[PDB]
């Protein structure tokens, strides 16, 4: 029983490892998406809006 | 002779209800010149601008 709480409790930190940085990517996903959001939009709205108007 | 007259007024609110709709249809058309020119079309924008003045 001790040896096994060893083993699963190892396990349990690497697992944790890769979550977290899975975890990063996923939310770095997102930002990059809404970020191209408002580059386009605002783009799109830059080109009517050009500054001389 | 009754005939005559009543084909005039009715000559006449025809060519009201026309002018009418003709009216309608250039706020339409503004409206619609602003969706178009909104992507940046040169050209849409143009026969669209177009109808709307005649």
């Amino acid at each position: 029983q001790k040896n096994q709480a060893v083993n699963f409790l190892r396990m349990s930190a690497r697992v944790d490892a890769v979550a977290a940085r899975v975890q990063t990517a996923v939310t770095m996903g997102k930002v990059t998406k809404s970020m191209a959001g408002v580059v386009k939009s605002m783009d799109a709205t830059l080109k009517t809006m050009n500054l001389e108007k | 002779m009754e005939k005559h007259l009543f084909n005039l007024k009715f000559a006449a609110k025809e060519l009201s209800r026309s002018a009418k709709k003709c009216d309608k249809e250039e706020k339409a058309e503004k409206a619609k010149i602003e969706k178009a020119i909104q992507k940046g079309n040169m050209e849409v924008a143009r026969i669209h601008a177009e109808n709307a003045i005649r």
